[PDB]
């Protein structure tokens, strides 16, 4: 009848047995469709991708028989799966996992005519990527994504990647990020896990680049802002301290307030990053505005005026030529 | 004519209903006209770019192998506990981002199987579907956010979707928002997929959404243009008073500082630039212009001696009446274009 | 046998079809709801809703349910057996997220009475969403609502409605922060009129008014405070123009953080609400004070010091009249 | 001997075991020996007004049709996976505002059937309890938050509950806890309510919890004696100047407002006034009334100078006696 | 001969193996030994006290109904959807505080029956466990955070956990952790417990977690470093200046005071005193006594026909300018030297 050939090919088969028992390997081809990639938390690590998983392999019991009608795909309903063997494929990054299921379970299940099986299920994989926060507001990082058997060694599951393409993104555009070009390099990831044996793995790469715009328009707009102000306050040496002290004093506190909200969102790293080392130096710039005008003040209580121009003279020069420094170097 | 043996001879042990194949098998596809109903919608959150809507999402597609000729009856009602064991399409919402069954003393299914066998299916699901925004005209911005029907299993020549000719996207009578305000007009396209299996079915609804101007605009103008006329103020004091002055000044920067900081604070760290960024980054920009004249003022006063003062006088009162008019120029500016 | 009473009501060899509602072909059976309130309480703003642990009981009538054996009334049965039983399958309509609970078993209860009514009290706990109206924030008095509502049938098939006595039942120990639950309970009606039918609806009112101690002291006596120390910067000498000027400052920074402490620690709805009333006049205050001395200065510097000493004398004699008839007039228009 | 034979004809099928009866029907109630094991307490939270435990609740009945005599053992352990065939309590936690199983690598229940009847279950729940606090006495509190064990399905003419008489709540060594300390001794009462479809069998233990000074006695504390020590010493300047006395005064009252905020940050927004905040309020008063004769002092400012230096005296040396006399009168208050 | 029939052979329906007796029956306990695989550490949170941790649990026991003689292959591999029915160790964590396992795809244990009847059994947790930590040296601490895995079904003499002797703890290869560092080695204690049912055997691992000095050192050490320069060179100035010198000394008060109601946002409400506190406190102290000298001199120089008054605090203005400095650097030293140890 209509359902009688699946119960044909599924009567007598056991699900608990691989094909080729004792045979070669079951050679799997794995293709992975990203429908929606999420946002990258820096705070915890992690990020949150959404794939369209899909297998393909060899099942030699579940050759379609000649009475088939139709050229060579035979669909089956996504509540079919249960009783075909299917590779323990997993990922070893994941923290949270989760499957898809709000109307019925989104398990798709193609067969042909050579036996060949077709499980593309959707998952919403939440995957983790050490962050490099050197260089932090220009920095590229490469966040992977690791799948991998479990339950069986190279003698029994292999995965090669389609010989196609693999990652079939077409529009992302991530609020912070933007990806254009992924290597599937480390194709062969295979895992030793001691006294266990070989265990297949695949690895995709990509390459998270961050815009520097926001930041920019953050830190340093502001930050330049206020070393300007500076600037100014040399501008006008009045030799009044209630009038010149404050502008230092509020440049300073501006500074340090402003490193401790911008660092107060950032993961707990240890190590020095550009925002870190701008902030520093410019918080440094301000605290030796400061101090000339201490020294102004002492030698004044030779003459000030010559102290105070050549201050004026120098601190736009020292900043643009840190400026230009900072910059060639962390571009 | 047993409720009981009516039920088993209709569908399950006695029946012979393979629950696995489509309605007209090895033929043409089979039509399910959709209608959703927006019981509640709201939390439409900024930072994670999504939005929780709570639909009634109904289909009835056509069984021909579920007619009957003994009840009398055209709109027979089925069991919530029964619809397991019938043929289903498998709909789900390609940009779903997580989303739930409701459970609540009993499933939450509804089944309605007609004399010909239209089969009425509404189930009560809870998405928390994701749609990009484009935050150009942040507090003026008329966002578009959208929801996609889509099955998983099938093929084009297998499954068709479409929606209902008339109503179909109703909506709850005394359904409110903060903030947003959701339109009357929900355009209805197509969305068909073209994956690497096959052309796959895609049906879309669009709610426009524009966005109260209220909260915004009084918390996040109403202090800037305060502390604007609170330099123009301190424009309006003696010439003496330096102290005064550059601490006034200071002040207002450290005020307009505060309030970049905050407003910026609850938005996603998007690249672009806003249209709120703009306005703070102006009245930063005059507020620091407005310092930096009042320095360049006592530097002229200080370096023919009484000319000097009265030319430092001649800047101040230049100062004071032309500021106010280049800052309503650009406020006149601003809003005319932004409104277009 | 005690089993095979069981056997023979209910499963293998009874003959009840646990799919068929009781009366079928004729009158709707009403269901019988009256909840019991066991915690209330998580009143949150800014996702505009409340949990509730509610206690909810019905007892419809079904004919086919009757026995003779036993010469009880009220018999008790196991809260494993009662999923082969016919049940309303009641929502409710703004649920926005719930579960039962299952510690140590499940937390289900049924009994049988002799006549054919079953009793049936299971133990969940919702998260109800309520539209607020925050127009008088401070000292609002919300409305929060669940509709009880039927999802399977049309109405002319399954009508709930409550008991007469005692519908909405209060926990004695029931206590809130915040928020004081009102005695008095509406019990009106939803009907709801679908695409697809009468659906019966059935919703209760909660009358939830709002303590105002922690707002009225937080975030109106440090006002005061500022508004009393703008009043002292009036009582000062003329001459100390840093130091006035200094403490305007310091009075509008205040005013500015409260402000924004107030209103961020709201949702970001459109209006106004009244407590941003009092703070915008506050700001406003203390900005026309710094404004009239501003104002004072330059006069002195342009029979000048006679004019500018009267101004200032003008100024301290005049705020305190009118920031007490403002403090009258809100105070009087919005307790009323 | 087949235990698989003799666990079969014990329950199962081959049983005739109905597990959906209670032993002894339609006759005297069975007791519930309960004693529960924390084996993490914690997780106080103030905000929300809950905590979480980790018990390991036991209890014990008498089953007499499950007596054996075919293995020679008295207490034979069973497997976890099995027990579900059985008859099991139906207990549930009256304020457990959700828990949740444990599940890793196995369940995680333990049976154990004795010759005579006797059945002992211990599972291993993870509650988060709820408590309402009371917050007079803030830092120095004495909470009672409580569990309340009480059945669901079953009336208190069906069912008793009882606690162990020896050794019913049992605490592990090593338990440790930041801010609170549990107490050794804890009170074991009883909660029979009457509900109303019938009286309801209920057992609750209370717990009580100390709050530890450290944290809050010295960082809400000790700044505020060090900005009185400095308001002293703003009193200890001469004529001086502005600066001086200003100055001194100005941070002094800067630093007590930022105590107050933090002192602030951490509580729910309860009503009534905390007890830390009657300190804050006074420290803030303190530092005000400084300022404020200060002051005058300035106002008043030969015969006028030495009437000035006498009241500056006079008050350099009368303000510290009074701090002292408030200080040891609020300790003495709060320590009784 | 037909790998289904050896299936049902060795469990199942044609087999008698009752999946719940223990193996050795009415006889010595199993043992079971067991080595974890820590594939990832994070999260490690000051606020809750605890650390997630993505361990791979394996053990091993020695079931005895389980040989078979027809294979020639000794390390015969079994799928994870048929192992539920065979008996397997009930092994919990005493302070799991939650967990959960992971299933994408399909489940995430493994079976392998070798030929004598040793069983593998390698499931993937994700614990989130409880560890109480010891925040004194909070900024240059050393922590100890431990699992307890512990079996609650049965008895002791019924049920031994042991190590393996060899390799007990494995590390991912590429493993690093942000803020804390993990040691090398890790010790293998025994944690026997005696519940008022009696003993229940339990076996700990402790993972001894240093702590990185550089985001603390940086962004809470600078700061408090920078402020108190300012204060020097406010000494630095002279006299007259009195409401410059006030309102400086107001703001770096102000600025103390919110770095230290800053620092304890992100730690817990502990009793004691931390390390860093004293720091803290100490900056706020200098900085409290800048603003208090700078009181006392313009108290002694408007305390005045003689000009001692005003060489004497100008004296006073110079000692203190000379000796705040030395004071700040020997309490540093003395903090490093006694914090270092
Ligand atoms: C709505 C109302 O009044 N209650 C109904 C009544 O109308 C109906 O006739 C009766 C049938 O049993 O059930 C009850
Ligand atoms: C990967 O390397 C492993 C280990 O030698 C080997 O078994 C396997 O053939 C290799 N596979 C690929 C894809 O190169
Ligand atoms: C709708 O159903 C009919 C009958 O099955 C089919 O012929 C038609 O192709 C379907 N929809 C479309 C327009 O494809
Ligand atoms: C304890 O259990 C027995 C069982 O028959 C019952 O009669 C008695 O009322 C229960 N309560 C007491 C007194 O412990
Ligand atoms: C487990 O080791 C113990 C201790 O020697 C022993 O009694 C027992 O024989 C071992 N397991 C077996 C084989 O039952
Ligand atoms: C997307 C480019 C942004 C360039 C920098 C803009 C800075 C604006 C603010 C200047 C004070
Ligand atoms: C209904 C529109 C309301 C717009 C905001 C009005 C604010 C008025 C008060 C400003 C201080
Ligand atoms: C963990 C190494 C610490 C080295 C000493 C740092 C001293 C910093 C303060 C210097 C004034
Ligand atoms: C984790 C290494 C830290 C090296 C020292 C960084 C010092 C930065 C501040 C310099 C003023
Ligand atoms: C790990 C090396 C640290 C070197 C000393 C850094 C000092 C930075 C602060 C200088 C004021
Ligand atoms: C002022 C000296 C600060 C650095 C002291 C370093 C002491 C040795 C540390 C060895 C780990
Ligand atoms: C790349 C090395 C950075 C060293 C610390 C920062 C130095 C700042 C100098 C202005
Ligand atoms: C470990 C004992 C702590 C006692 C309270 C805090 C004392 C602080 C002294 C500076
Ligand atoms: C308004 C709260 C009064 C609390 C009791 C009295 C406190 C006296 C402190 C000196
Ligand atoms: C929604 C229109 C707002 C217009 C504001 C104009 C403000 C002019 C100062
Ligand atoms: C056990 C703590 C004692 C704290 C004493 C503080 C004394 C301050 C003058
Ligand atoms: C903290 C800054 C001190 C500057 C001293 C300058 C001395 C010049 C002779
Ligand atoms: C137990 C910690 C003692 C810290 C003493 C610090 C002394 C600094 C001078
Ligand atoms: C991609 C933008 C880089 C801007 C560098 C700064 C130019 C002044
Ligand atoms: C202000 C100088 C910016 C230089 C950017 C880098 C150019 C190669
Ligand atoms: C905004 C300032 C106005 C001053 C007016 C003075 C007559
Ligand atoms: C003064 C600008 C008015 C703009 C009105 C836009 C509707
Ligand atoms: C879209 C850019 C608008 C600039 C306006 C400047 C007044
Ligand atoms: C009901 C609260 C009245 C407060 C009055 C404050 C002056
Ligand atoms: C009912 C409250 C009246 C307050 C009046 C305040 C003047
Ligand atoms: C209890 C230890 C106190 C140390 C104080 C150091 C200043
Ligand atoms: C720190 C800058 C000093 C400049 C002296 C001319
Ligand atoms: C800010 C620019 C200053 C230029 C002085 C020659
Ligand atoms: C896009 C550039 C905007 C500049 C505003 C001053
Ligand atoms: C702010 C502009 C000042 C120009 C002085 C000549
Ligand atoms: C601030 C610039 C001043 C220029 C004087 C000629
Ligand atoms: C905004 C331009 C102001 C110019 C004043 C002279
Ligand atoms: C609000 C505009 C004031 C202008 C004064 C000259
Ligand atoms: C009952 C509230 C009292 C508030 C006193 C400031
Ligand atoms: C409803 C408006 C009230 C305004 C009181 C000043
Ligand atoms: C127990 C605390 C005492 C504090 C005395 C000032
Ligand atoms: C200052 C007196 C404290 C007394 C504590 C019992
Ligand atoms: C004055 C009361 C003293 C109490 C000592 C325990
Ligand atoms: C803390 C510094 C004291 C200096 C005394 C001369």
């Amino acid at each position: 009848s209509t359902s009688n050939i699946l119960n044909r090919l599924l009567v007598s088969y056991d699900p608990r047995i691989r094909p080729n028992f004792k045979g070669i390997p079951v050679d799997v081809v794995v293709n992975i469709f990203i429908n929606s990639f999420g946002s990258i938390q820096e705070t915890t690590m992690d990020y949150r991708v959404n794939i369209f998983l899909r297998q393909k392999w060899n099942d030699p019991r579940l050759k379609l028989p000649s009475d088939f009608r139709g050229s060579d795909a035979l669909t089956v309903d996504p509540t079919m799966y249960k009783c075909l063997w299917k590779p323990d494929l997993f990922f070893a990054n994941e923290k949270s996992a989760n499957f898809h299921d709000v109307t019925q379970e989104n398990i798709l299940l193609f067969i042909f005519r050579d036996g060949d099986v077709l499980v593309s299920m959707r998952l919403s994989i939440t995957l983790s990527c050490p962050l490099d926060l050197t260089l932090f507001p220009m920095d590229t990082q490469r966040c992977k994504m690791q799948l991998e058997s479990f339950g069986y060694t190279t003698d029994d599951l292999r995965f090669i990647w389609q010989s196609g393409d693999p990652v079939q993104l077409e529009k992302i555009a991530l609020p912070q990020f933007d990806i254009k070009k992924e290597d599937i390099e480390y194709g062969n990831c295979t895992k030793y896990y001691k006294g266990t044996g070989y265990y297949t793995c695949v690895e995709v790469i990509f390459t998270l680049r961050r815009q520097v715009g926001f930041y920019m328009m953050g830190v340093y707009a502001p930050t330049l802002l206020i070393v300007v102000l500076s600037w100014l306050s040399f501008w006008i040496n009045p030799d009044a301290s209630a009038a010149r002290v404050p502008l230092g004093i509020f440049s300073v506190l501006s500074l340090a307030s402003e490193c401790t909200t911008l660092a107060a969102e950032l993961p707990k790293v240890s190590y020095v990053k550009a925002l870190d080392v701008w902030l520093i130096a410019c918080l440094l710039f301000g605290f030796a505005s400061l101090v000339e005008y201490a020294v102004v003040q002492v030698m004044l209580n030779t003459a000030a005026k010559r102290i105070d121009l050549y201050a004026r003279a120098l601190f736009p020069f020292c900043f643009l030529f840190f400026n230009v420094i900072y910059w060639s170097i962390y571009l | 004519m047993s409720p009981s043996d009516f039920l088993d001879k209709l569908m399950g042990r006695t029946s012979g209903y393979d629950a696995r194949i489509r309605p007209n098998f090895k033929g043409p596809p089979v039509n399910v006209s959709c209608n959703i109903f927006i019981n509640s919608f709201g939390s439409i959150a900024e930072t994670t770019m999504d939005y929780r809507v709570n639909i009634f999402l109904r289909q009835q597609w056509n069984d021909p192998r579920l007619a009957y000729n003994e009840y009398p009856d055209d709109s027979l009602d089925l069991d919530p506990s029964m619809l397991d064991s019938i043929w289903k399409p498998d709909l789900f919402f390609a940009n779903e981002k997580g989303a739930h069954f409701h459970e609540i003393t009993t499933d939450n299914k509804l089944l309605r199987i007609s004399r010909n066998g239209n089969v009425l299916y509404s189930i009560r699901i809870t998405l928390t579907l994701a749609c990009p925004m484009d935050l150009k005209n942040f507090p003026m911005d008329v966002q578009t956010c959208i929801m996609q029907l889509e099955s998983f299993g099938y093929t084009m020549n297998d499954l068709i979707f479409e929606w209902q000719e008339q109503g179909a996207v109703q909506v709850a009578d005394g359904l409110t928002l903060p903030q947003f305000i959701l339109k009357e007009e929900k355009d209805l396209r197509y969305c068909t997929k073209h994956y690497n299996t096959g052309k796959f079915t895609c049906i879309e609804a669009r709610f426009h959404l524009e966005r109260q101007m209220g909260y915004y605009l009084i918390q996040m103008y109403i202090p800037s243009l305060l502390i604007v006329i609170l330099s123009w103020i301190s424009f309006w004091i003696n010439m003496d008073a330096a102290p005064a002055r550059v601490g006034l000044g200071i002040t207002t920067v450290l005020t307009m500082t505060t309030q970049s900081s905050g407003s910026r604070a609850s938005l996603p760290k998007v690249s672009y630039v806003k249209a709120i960024d703009i306005w703070m980054a102006v009245c930063l920009l005059f507020v620091f212009s407005a310092l930096l004249e009042y320095a360049a003022v006592n530097f002229v006063s200080r370096q023919m001696r009484k000319l000097f003062i009265q030319r430092a006088k001649k800047i101040d009162k230049i100062s004071r009446i032309g500021f106010p008019m280049a800052f309503l120029i650009f406020n006149m500016f601003y809003w005319i274009i932004y409104k277009i």
